[PDB]
């Protein structure tokens, strides 16, 4: 699988290197892919580029 | 938060539903963010369509 | 500029068109960019393939 | 529905958060949807790194 | 590397290779990454689904 | 085709409009289509952002 995980800026090096595991782990659980299958790309935003479920940041 | 998955066609919905809670859970553990503000898709597709190291994948088997 | 949308299998043709004509509108209006450099791409998918409040949408029903 | 806008960095808060809001509003015009179902994501970038119908810019 | 290709459906699977080939190695010339290190998907749809020039563009001819 | 193309940061402007330039090129060749279908986008990360094949930068 490829996951790109769209975030809000902010989080420490550390934190985003754990979201990367936690995310390729639970990948692996839930629907049995092999890690060497499993692909993340992180990618950071300002919350005002942002709208889920039709909100405005603001 | 979005959070996006592109896979082979083929998983069934009891296991897009396990995908869906789990990828929910860690991304609002890491950020601190709701349920209520995270969206997932999941994109689906022929293994053809896929290339891992320059190999295209076969088709997934249920 | 570049868009796309991924929503639920179901809408007509005519649909699409709507929705292409209206992001077109204002994409050119808030980028001053013509129809000419604009893309636009959606891409379909079944209800389970989409969760939002947590839950798997159903698959799309009109109206 | 998901939209993803990728356009070139310069624009204003207020006119790409009128952007989004405008999105909004023309997804729910043109095929129904209610905004608590749409989410929009703004991506802004290099003209450099985009190109359409084959166009490089410059 | 992740690479991806929206396009309409209807590319053969020796077109799709081809396709797969070509960029790999492109984007490894440019990045000095191995092909281990790059992932490409092919997402396809409907030609309704594609819009450039304004328009709509047809189902793409031939077909797989 | 829309092609994006998610690459680490550290390219020079010139060899990124380049890369572009090859990417429309081996399309077209590859598939036959003309430029005027073709778009591209090219975006940069840091390293540790990424991950193939379960892969963590650094490890």
């Amino acid at each position: 699988p490829f996951i790109e995980c769209h975030i809000a800026t902010g989080l420490s090096v550390a934190r985003k290197q754990q979201l990367i595991r936690d995310v390729i782990d639970v990948t692996n659980k839930s629907i049995g892919s092999d890690p060497k299958i499993i692909n993340v790309l992180l990618v950071e935003h300002a919350e005002a580029n942002m709208s889920i479920s039709g909100r405005i940041h603001g | 938060p979005m959070i996006s998955c592109d896979m082979r066609y083929g998983r069934t919905d009891e296991q897009k539903r396990a995908l869906s809670a789990g990828l929910l859970r860690v991304i609002s553990e890491a950020t601190g963010e709701p349920r209520e503000n995270i969206f997932f898709v999941i994109r689906e597709g022929s293994g053809i369509n896929f290339v891992q190291h320059g190999e295209h994948l076969p088709d997934y088997v249920p």
